[PDB]
RNA sequence: GGUAGUAGCAAAUAUUCAAAUGAGAACUUUGAAGGCCGAAGAGGGGAAAGGUUCCAUGUGAACGGCACUUGCACAUGGGUU
RNA sequence: GUCUCCAAGGUGAACAGCCUCUGGUCGAUGGAACAAUGUAGGCAAGGGAAGUCGGCAAAAUGGAUCCGUAACUUCGGGAAA
RNA sequence: AAACGACUCUCGGCAACGGAUAUCUCGGCUCUCGCAUCGAUGAAGAACGUAGCGAAAUGCGAUACUUGGUGUGAAUUGCAGA
């Protein structure tokens, strides 16, 4: 099916102790996971926005929460392997904060 | 020091090609060359080698005049005729 | 396909170092076709290519 | 060309073999002897598993030093095993060629399961390497050749 | 060098055209022998030690 | 040390020409089966039955045998208990058997009655400086 | 041959995301981000030495100690006023 | 290993170290884990050379300003005592 | 229950690896015979060029894998053209 969900990935614990030249691309590796277990797509993409995001504070300095959009969406292309893939984006932070924001699903 | 270090200089050639036998054997600095003695005007040659002899002896080139001898000698060096006219 | 001449080329024309020159990633086939510097002062007065700040 | 061994019966039979591929032997060796007798379609899917991580090839004759894994744990009792991807890739287009032998042949694909597969040490491959104090090694290959032979169950 | 000789830069050219693969049609004379270009140089794997 | 100091020098002479059995080697460490003796039980908590507290007669603050924010890796205790003198084998959460003593108990630290004055039940994932949340709320002003 | 698919591939801070091509992409090209060289440089030229390695197009095999769609490799052309 | 020309900003005495601009570049086969033993780099309560052939290694000191500076001396120094 | 399988070893068929063996030879080695002919009228040697399509070998010298005379008498040949 085709649906839209935000989460918010706790990236401190998954990155907890990781050497410091790695970190970061692990941080891309464990948000694909997260997407992978979420959606039950092997194939994720991650927008060049959310690369920033992760990437904005330099190799060590991961966010330790971010908010992210995932979206499963067909994939039109015919040689492709999977029906179906997963799109992370990130996500509009409300003004009281992360505090109190669970799981949503943002699709009309 | 004196093995890979001291191999990285070498940029001064102690020879050059030599004039009259082609080789990388003109010594600059002592203005002759060490395979056939150029300028001198005898060829360098030794008999305590028979191998640098027989590279460089006569029949290693092209005998551009000497082939023909022989042929004229069978003639007795005939000169100034030609065959009858057919 | 590579545009590593088209490259060379914008910097030399631009008079700027190769890491300053902007290729339009999105008319990449069209930039792929110039093959001389006349070329690439075309390419670099219609826009599609660029000297970086 | 003469096979290693014939079929039985050649009519309802299928061959492919490879020359000189560019393949460690030794691994090639481990990955054909997991594969003997094996039906067709078994073996495809297990060489797919292969490829994908999921199953491993037991290393049984040339072991020495390798790795052992849960997932050999059926096959081989002591565990060592490994996924060698570049010999279960050739032994896989070699499978496939000799499908597509039957299939012309006339053969139907579904019972087919390996009679034989052989692989046999090719000419080795000369390069070199520097040593410490000035010496120089070999440095060589193993290319293997690698021979098939499909046949109908029953 | 950039700075050469006249002569070291003929010999140079020489050099250059000697270095080629043989004509195809060399192995179809009959009773050839040759295989190839036995004497194919590389600048990287032997100088010319002029 | 070349080749490095956290080793045995010597393992064994020429003759027997054998490393033995006696020679210490790098091997498994841990996850060893034993047996502890003699370790005084100090007090029996009975589920609902007033001793599962920690409350003894000197102290009366009103207190369950839990420390503040549980116990670290374990959680909460709320059945029967058994609380021993010393320390005893094994990680938290690892279960553990009881035997009886086999030898005759007659010496004087065994037939001790011992009498529990104040048992901490500060918070042991820190430096814990109150007793019970109840406390560290009223010290904060939140209760 | 055994050794053995073993010893090893570890200095010079570091890569990541999307797209394009391709049978095949961690390694090719484009864009974005995050880093390094930090002007007695990992920048820009010469002397010696090398001799076509320079530039364009294409690429079976070998080589580029993993890989390559790639290239100081290979093949065909051009270039030093 | 191999001669030489050009040489920005900040800090700072300083073509010291550290960071940055132009220019260049991420080229050192990649992935997972974080056992022993190693290599390189730190810390360690109390004691302070008891270690060792031997203070080996490490630690301690360190810039600038002010005060002050012994024996001895070839009268110059010692002295940053 | 040490059976089936794996490993090692062993024997046989087949397939590999390698190039021994046998059969060859426009080459070598040895003996014998005939002749006497390099060069300032520029030798030997060395360099560079030269073919429709050649790099090497062979040949040749801007008349450049050949010009001319004579002999022989219908080819050269890998391809194309004359
Ligand atoms: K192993
Ligand atoms: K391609
Ligand atoms: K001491
Ligand atoms: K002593
Ligand atoms: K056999
Ligand atoms: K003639
Ligand atoms: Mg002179
Ligand atoms: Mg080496
Ligand atoms: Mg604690
Ligand atoms: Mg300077
Ligand atoms: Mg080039
Ligand atoms: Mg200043
Ligand atoms: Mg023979
Ligand atoms: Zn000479």
């Amino acid at each position: 099916e085709v649906v839209t969900r935000e989460y918010t990935i706790n990236l401190h614990k998954r990155l907890h102790s990781c050497t410091f030249k790695k970190k970061a691309p692990t941080a891309i590796k464990e948000i694909r996971k997260f997407a992978q277990k979420a959606m039950g797509t092997k194939d994720v993409r991650v927008d060049v926005k959310l690369n920033k995001q992760i990437w904005s504070r330099g190799i060590r300095s991961v966010p330790r929460r971010v908010r992210v959009r995932i979206a499963r969406k067909r994939n039109d292309d015919e040689d492709a392997k999977e029906e179906l893939y997963s799109l992370v984006t990130v996500a509009e932070i409300p003004a009281e904060g992360l505090k109190g924001l669970g799981t949503k699903i943002i699709e009309d | 020091g004196k093995g890979t270090g001291s191999f990285g200089k070498r940029r001064n050639k102690t020879h050059t090609l030599c004039v009259r036998c082609g080789r990388r054997s003109f010594h600059i600095q002592k203005s002759r060359c060490s395979a056939c003695a150029y300028p001198a005007a005898r060829l360098r040659k030794y008999n305590w080698s028979v191998k640098a002899l027989r590279r460089k002896t006569t029949g290693t080139g092209r005998m551009r005049y000497l082939r023909n001898v022989p042929r004229r000698f069978k003639t007795n060096f005939r000169e100034g005729t030609e065959a009858t006219p057919r | 396909v590579s545009l590593k001449l088209q490259k060379r080329l914008a910097a030399s024309v631009l008079k700027c170092g190769r890491g300053k020159v902007w290729l339009d990633p999105n008319e990449g086939n069209e930039i792929s076709m110039a093959n001389s510097r006349q070329n690439i002062r075309k390419l670099v007065k219609d826009g599609f290519i660029i000297r970086k700040p | 060309v003469k096979y290693s061994k014939e079929p039985d019966n050649p009519t309802k039979s299928c061959k492919a073999r490879g020359s000189s591929l560019r393949v460690h032997f030794k691994n090639t060796r481990e990955t054909a002897h997991a594969l003997r007798k094996m039906p067709l379609d078994k073996a495809k899917r297990y060489l797919e598993d292969v490829l994908a991580h999921k199953q491993a090839i037991p290393f049984t004759r040339f072991c020495r030093g390798v790795g052992r894994t849960a997932q050999a744990k059926n096959r081989h009792s002591s565990g060592q095993g490994r996924w060698p991807v570049k010999s279960t890739k050739f032994i896989l287009d070699l499978l496939k060629n000799a499908e597509s032998n039957a299939d012309v042949k006339g053969l139907d694909v579904d019972l087919l399961f390996i009679s034989h597969i052989q692989v046999n040490q090719a000419q080795k491959q000369r390069r070199r390497t520097y040593r410490a104090h000035g010496r120089i090694n070999p440095y060589m290959s193993h290319p293997c050749h690698i021979e098939l032979t499909l046949s109908e169950k029953e | 060098p950039s700075h050469k000789t006249f002569m070291i830069k003929k010999k140079l050219a020489k050099k250059q055209r000697q270095n080629r693969p043989i004509p195809y049609w060399i192995r179809m004379r009959t009773d050839n022998t040759i295989r190839y270009n036995a004497k194919r140089r590389h600048w990287r794997r032997t100088k010319l030690g002029f | 040390t070349h080749r490095g100091l956290r080793k045995v020098a010597c393992i064994g002479a020429w003759h027997p020409a054998r490393v033995s059995y006696t020679v210490a080697r790098a091997g498994q460490n841990g996850y060893h089966h034993r047996t502890e003796m003699n370790k005084k039980v100090y007090k029996l908590g009975k589920a609902g039955q007033e001793s599962h507290a920690a409350i003894t007669d000197f102290d009366r603050t009103e207190k369950d045998i839990t420390p503040m924010g549980g116990f670290p890796h374990y959680g909460v205790v709320k059945d029967d208990y058994l609380l021993i003198k010393g320390c005893c084998v094994g990680p938290k959460k690892r279960v553990v058997t009881l035997r009886q003593s086999l030898l005759n108990q007659t010496s004087r630290v065994a037939l001790e009655e011992i009498k529990l004055k104040f048992i901490d039940t500060s918070s042991k994932f820190g430096h814990g400086r109150f007793q019970t949340t109840q406390e560290k709320q009223k010290f904060y002003g939140r209760l």
